[PDB]
C-alpha cells in the first residue's frame, strides 16, 4: 500500500560482512519453503549475489562459502 | 604413548603460564567476556567463554536456541 514492494524485498544488507544478503537468502536458510514462494511471488530478485565477507572462503576466519546464490544456497 | 605427551605439554603450559608476571597473565586470559544471555533475575549473564566452530550435513534443523542471530 506504500507503492514500496520491491525496494523493500529487494533491500539488502550494506555493511561490508553481510553486503549482499537479502530476505531471500534468510528464507533459504531458514529453510522455509512457505517464505521462499512468498517472497519470490512480490518481486522478490532470485540472482541476488551474497557478496559479503562472510560469504566468501577463509581459512580459520569463519563463514560459509555456497556460491552467493540464492538457487547455489 | 599419545595421551602421555599431551599431558606432559598440559604440564608444561600450566607451569609456563604460571611463572610468569601478572601483567601478561591478565593480558592472556583464555577466550572472550561475552554476553551469553540472561540470569533468572534477568540481569545480563556474561562469562568467559572460548569458541569452537562446528560444521554438521545431517542435523542443521537444530535452530533452536540462539545468541546473537547476525553470524
Amino acid at each position: 500500500q506504500t507503492d514500496s514492494l520491491k525496494e523493500l524485498v529487494n533491500a539488502s544488507y550494506t555493511d561490508s560482512y553481510y553486503k549482499g544478503q537479502t530476505a531471500l537468502h534468510i528464507a533459504i536458510e531458514r529453510r522455509n519453503m512457505a517464505l521462499v514462494t512468498l517472497l519470490v511471488e512480490n518481486g522478490a530478485d532470485v540472482q541476488a549475489a551474497a557478496h559479503g565477507d562472510f560469504f566468501k572462503k577463509t581459512k580459520g576466519r569463519p563463514g560459509f562459502y555456497f556460491g552467493e546464490l540464492p538457487l547455489s544456497l | 604413548s599419545k595421551n602421555i605427551w599431551k599431558l606432559q605439554r598440559a604440564i608444561t603450559i600450566l607451569d609456563t603460564e604460571k611463572s610468569f608476571l601478572k601483567c601478561m597473565r591478565k593480558a592472556f586470559r583464555s577466550g572472550k567476556l561475552l554476553q551469553v544471555g540472561y540470569t533468572p533475575d534477568g540481569k545480563d549473564d556474561y562469562r568467559w567463554c572460548f569458541r569452537v566452530d562446528e560444521v554438521n550435513w545431517t542435523t542443521w534443523n537444530t535452530n533452536v536456541g540462539i545468541i546473537n542471530e547476525d553470524p
